[PDB]
């Protein structure tokens, strides 16, 4: 009954592929022929942020679209004004291998994590002046890959031992463990209503989970190699996905399948960052050949490139009003584009 | 102990077998309706004049 | 100018830029060494031969005013290709390979590990100081057994020095870049001369960086 | 016709090749941020010292030598020659501090990035420029106010203290002689401090490039000094052809500089091809 | 908690010199900006001195400048006001104030308890008037006070640098409203403030017996910072 359970799994995934084929009645670019394109979208560097020394690994905007967190491997997690390019905090980490960062929707807390297997939660609005390590969450065994805040009270993390988790901050205890991946999960993105979230791992399988129940709702497997970045559509019903086979695909939640693959023949190196615009018409993708491609979300054509980095872009994100897109590479500079 | 692994695996499989899947025409349709309704206030493809771009 | 009182804010910005600069200097005096190797290669023996939370075990010590950070990363039970791109800017990969390479095959496994880690796209110019432990065990193992079990195409004597130089050339033949190099040593009876070897080898790497950084190379 | 026009075309050729080479080195540190460190700051210093020579010091000498005399008056020639010498000595001074920088980088490797910062490199470039200034400018712009007269006529233009012997000895040993022997003794020190010391390119490349640097600097800067020293006594044995070829091959130092100091660096050549592919 | 304990006052002879020492304990003192603010035995506040973080810039009031000096010993975390040539217009209570500045910070958030300098008997600043003298209040009611500047305060960056303090009787001044609408941290929510350009107002809704005292507005657009006269509230 071991191979009987195996062939039963084959039976159910073949009927899933049957349902995905039977619900597929068109292609996406069958419908994009009527909508007029966007043309050349050139964007200038408005600010550059020369603060770090080692390579930058993560960036995250603030919900008032002005402040900014960058976490970089000089052992420094520094938060930034962006209108007048000041630095408003510089927090020295404990372990100088940091592969993620996060910034609270209320703007009070900053999460951090890396190869220390420990997600730290820094308070910012302390009465005593400076910042203090308020919580120190330590439950995984692999490294950390992405952290996001639901509110000031619970944080969902993604790890290197194939698991994700949801922590309660004020207790410091692993409230929920999500598992079901077969490789290292390397991205994370909440819904805009924060009811449910996706995570993409090193086995090309972006899984959609829900934070309230505690186990996987949907699975999407379209890529050929390791998923490295995920962002949602702004309506919450779709999400893009970049991987290290130089392509980035777009999946729907209700249609349960791939919809469109942005991949140009000139490109050979993978993604490190995917985001959207405010309306969702654009898509922003980082790369390893040191430039960032703007894509159409519908017409699948390259609408402009944002080059200007001596090393590969490792973080990217637009604000919550669509005004600017920040990016940050391993050259320690962190650019802003309009 | 492998049969319990396969048991929870096929549990997940038949639990994801029962989700409604609409036609992709309506999915691309309301994606297009969303981008059309929200492209009036997207400051990237319809670029903002520098009276109100705060990164001037 | 016309700044209202946020010139105090840019004073704060200049102050913490100064602090970032000073800590960057103070951490740039350090010398970082990533220690690699397979499981049971003897790397715990060389890290206890330095005489000074389970992801990365760090060992900071110092010797002749050289702060050696030594990152032992063998606790990271995952795929290496997702965190060795943060271990560039290290100045050496210490590499330990045991000399009992006959069983569950090991020196073939250590050989594949070595030429996967030295032909890696990030370590294309970082130089591998290479250690080779368990040498008296190798002496007894050639005193009774042939290690042509590991090397079927080997020609030569069954003595210690020739076999040592043969496996040393086998390891040194695995690199292909001209601007990096491999040092070699034997250990496991060495009472802290290997730390002196680490010191002189890393001074050789630092003067080579100072040569090809100042354009004289 | 043909003689003066092909001389003026090869003159403008070397002038324009020199200035585009130095401005490409200048932008290769300005447009790049990976190369921007202290040793490329000293090569930026050599670049801004040779920029002044590339702008006006070669073409004006060649229009002078196809005219045969100074037609512009005794203030234009003495201030032009004043700035020309002082920036030539500025170039050789920052080249000397480049050599001192390389000696302390190799011989005291673990300590020389600790014993200096960007302020120290600023101290050394500023000391080089002002030491060149206090060497050449008062001795060339006060000398008619010392002797009372202008000993040079309005026809030709040349150093006014050329009839002297002691002060030309004292400035020609100062600007060139002890710099070149100091540079060669510490480059031999570098040549034997860059040894493997444990057990083929390792000393081969360093000996080769310092022999290239030293030989280029000697053959581009020696014979002006020996002509200006023997011309204090052996005046009528000296024609103008030796002056012609001497300044010429001393002015080619500014075009041989970047292919000996900058384009020996591999990443500099890579950024040179980056700016050759934009 | 955080502590600002200052000392060095007394019945001191005029024309001489004194020293005031503010010892601060409970926070990272070396990253704060420090103000010294005095106030008369009958009149309102007035700014006296300010030293930034790391002793970068030092600003004085023009009626005091030259005569006094201000310094800090951040390994000792103390703040010194060394005052010379003391006239009879310096008889005042003096407060040590911490005013950290970055984007979104709350300056003047915490105040010392004041020491007294009672000595014997021996120009285009942005003047700011509180036109109200004092009104009678009662619990259960809501009441709004006003403060009119001379120059418009809404600087080009989009801010409006007006601060509302409350000093309780026999206590130290708390901070109520920072930058004309942002509420302070720890103050109850029943206060609010707004205004436009030059004329501003503070609406306290559902007044209680704890919220009676004197209320000062203060600009922060440029140095010097001058306070209003301060309207007093009184119960029944
Ligand atoms: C450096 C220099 C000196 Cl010091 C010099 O000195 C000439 C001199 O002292 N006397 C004194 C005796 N009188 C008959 C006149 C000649 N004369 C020249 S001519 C020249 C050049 O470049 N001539 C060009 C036309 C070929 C020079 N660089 C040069
Ligand atoms: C280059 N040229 C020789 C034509 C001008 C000059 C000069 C003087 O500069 C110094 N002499 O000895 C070394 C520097």
């Amino acid at each position: 009954e071991l191979d009987q359970l195996r062939q039963e799994a084959e039976q159910l995934k073949n009927q899933i592929r049957d349902a995905r084929k039977a619900c597929a009645d068109a292609t996406l670019s069958q419908i994009t022929n009527n909508i007029d394109p966007v043309g050349r979208i050139q964007m200038r560097t408005r600010r550059t942020l020369r603060g770090h020394l080692a390579k930058i690994y993560a960036m995250h905007w603030g919900t008032d679209s002005r402040l900014l967190v960058s976490a970089s491997q000089d052992g420094k997690l520094i938060i930034w004004d962006s209108y007048t390019t000041n630095k408003v905090h510089a927090i020295p980490l404990r372990s100088s291998w940091v592969m993620t960062c996060a910034y609270a929707p209320s703007g009070n807390y900053v999460a951090c994590g890396g190869l220390d297997n420990i997600c730290s939660i820094y308070n910012l609005k302390t009465r005593e002046g400076n910042v203090r390590v308020s919580r120190e969450l330590a439950g995984h065994t692999g490294y950390l890959s992405c952290c996001r805040f639901l509110d000031d009270n619970q944080i969902v993390t993604s790890s290197g031992d194939t698991t994700c988790a949801l922590w309660d901050i004020e207790t410091g205890q692993q409230t929920t463990t999500f598992t079901g991946h077969t490789g290292d999960v390397m991205s994370l993105s909440l819904a805009p209503d924060t009811r449910l979230f996706v995570s993409g791992a090193c086995d090309a399988s972006a899984k959609l989970w829900d934070v309230r129940e505690g186990m996987c709702r949907q699975t999407f497997t379209g890529h050929e190699s390791d998923i490295n970045a995920i962002c949602f559509f702004p309506n919450g019903n779709a999400f893009a996905t970049g991987s290290d086979d130089a392509t980035c695909r777009l999946f729907d939640l209700r249609a349960d399948q791939e919809l469109m693959t942005y991949s140009h023949d000139n490109i050979i190196c993978g993604i490190t960052s995917v985001s959207f615009s405010k309306s969702g018409r654009l898509l922003l993708a980082g790369y390893d050949d040191f430039n960032c491609n703007v894509w159409d979300a519908l017409k699948a054509d390259r609408a402009g490139v944002l080059a200007g980095h001596d090393n590969r872009v490792s973080c990217l994100g637009v604000t919550d009003d669509g005004m600017a897109v920040a990016t940050g590479s391993w050259d320690s500079f962190l650019k802003i584009w309009n | 102990a492998s049969i319990a692994q396969a048991r929870k695996l096929v549990e997940q499989l038949k639990m994801e077998a029962n989700i409604d899947r609409i036609k992709v025409s309506k999915a691309a349709a309301d994606l297009m309706a969303y981008c059309e309704a929200h492209a009036k206030e997207d400051p990237l493809l319809t670029p903002v004049p520098a009276s109100e771009n705060p990164f001037r | 100018t016309l700044s209202a009182e946020d010139k105090a804010a840019v004073e704060r910005s200049k102050m913490i830029e100064k602090n970032l600069k000073e800590d960057g200097i103070s951490a740039a005096k350090d010398v970082k060494l990533l220690l690699l190797g397979a499981g049971e290669s003897g790397k715990s023996t060389i890290v206890k031969q330095m005489k000074i939370t389970t992801g990365i075990v760090e060992t900071h010590f110092t010797f002749k005013n050289l702060h050696f950070r030594l990152f032992d990363v063998g606790g990271q039970r995952s795929e290496r290709k997702k965190w060795i791109h943060c271990f560039e800017d290290v100045t050496a990969i210490i590499f330990c390979v045991a000399l009992s390479g006959y069983d569950q095959n090991r020196m073939h496994e250590s050989l594949m590990l070595f030429d996967s880690i030295c032909n890696n796209k990030f370590f294309i110019d970082t130089s591998i100081i290479l250690f080779l432990n368990k040498k008296d065990l190798f002496g007894e193992k050639i005193k009774k057994s042939p290690l042509t079990i590991c090397f079927p195409e080997y020609t030569g004597p069954n003595t210690y020095e020739d076999a040592a130089a043969y496996i040393q050339a086998q390891f040194e033949s695995k690199n292909r870049s001209p601007n990096k190099e491999i040092y070699c040593h034997m250990t496991c009876a060495t009472d802290t001369n290997n730390i002196q070897v680490v010191f002189d080898a890393v001074t050789d790497i630092i003067i080579a960086n100072n040569l090809r950084g100042c354009g004289l190379y | 016709t043909f003689e003066v026009v092909f001389i003026v075309l090869v003159a403008g050729s070397l002038s324009l090749v020199t200035i585009i080479g130095n401005i490409l080195v200048m932008v290769s540190i300005k447009v790049n941020r990976h190369l921007q460190t202290v040793n490329n700051y000293f090569l930026f210093s050599l670049a801004c010292a040779d920029l002044i020579i590339g702008v006006f010091s070669m073409n004006l000498y060649t229009l002078y030598t196809v005219i045969g005399y100074w037609p512009l008056g005794p203030v234009v020639c003495d201030l032009w020659l004043a700035l020309d010498y002082v920036v030539s000595n500025a170039s050789v001074m920052n080249l000397l501090i480049i050599s001192f920088d390389r000696y302390f980088c190799v011989t005291k490797p673990l300590t020389y990035p600790v014993k200096r910062t960007t302020k120290m490199a600023g101290m050394m470039i500023a000391a080089a420029w002002v030491l060149s200034f206090i060497l050449w400018a008062p001795a060339i712009l006060f000398w008619q106010f010392i002797v009372g007269v202008r000993t040079v006529e309005d026809g030709e233009c040349y150093i006014q203290f050329f009839s002297n012997a002691a002060v030309t000895f004292g400035t020609a040993i100062a600007a060139f002689y002890l710099p070149v022997i100091i540079m060669t003794v510490l480059y031999w020190h570098i040549s034997r401090a860059s040894k493997s010391r444990i057990k083929p390119s390792r000393e081969k490349k360093v000996t080769r490039t310092i022999l290239a640097i030293l030989l280029a600097f000697i053959i581009t800067w020696a014979p002006y000094n020996v002509m200006v020293l023997i011309n204090t006594f052996c005046a009528p044995c000296i024609p103008n052809t030796v002056w012609t070829i001497g300044y010429w091959l001393c002015y080619i130092n500014s075009t041989i500089n970047p292919a000996c100091y900058a384009l020996c660096n591999a990443t500099f050549k890579k950024t040179f091809k980056h700016l050759l592919m934009c | 908690d955080v502590q600002l304990v200052e000392s060095g006052g007394g019945l001191v002879q005029p024309g001489g010199s004194r020293k005031l020492s503010c010892s601060a304990s409970g926070f990272a003192f070396s990253s704060f900006g420090m103000h010294w603010v005095r106030q008369a035995p009958e009149k309102g506040l007035e700014w006296v001195a300010y030293i930034s973080s790391g002793s970068g810039t030092i600003y004085y009031a023009d009626t005091v400048k030259g005569r006094f000096t201000i310094s800090r010993d951040d390994p000792k975390n103390t703040l010194f006001l060394q005052m010379t040539s003391l006239r009879s217009e310096d008889t005042a209570m003096y407060y040590c104030v911490r005013s950290i500045y970055y984007y979104g910070s709350s300056p003047f958030d915490f105040w010392g308890q004041g020491t007294t300098l009672t000595v014997s008997s021996g120009g285009s600043d942005i003047v700011m008037t509180q036109a109200t003298s004092s009104v009678p209040v009662t619990p259960g009611e809501s009441v709004s006070i006003s403060c009119r500047s001379s120059k418009s305060l809404l600087h080009s960056n989009g801010n409006t640098y007006l601060y509302w303090f409350l000093q309780r009787p026999g206590q130290s001044p708390q901070l109520l409203i920072y930058r004309m609408s942002n509420l302070a941290s720890g103050v109850p929510d029943r206060f609010s403030g707004s205004g436009s350009g030059t004329a501003f107002t503070l609406t306290i809704s559902r007044l209680e017996a704890e919220d009676v005292g004197v209320y000062y507005c203060m600009q922060h657009l440029e140095y010097p910072l001058t306070f209003g006269a301060g309207t007093k509230l009184e119960l029944k």
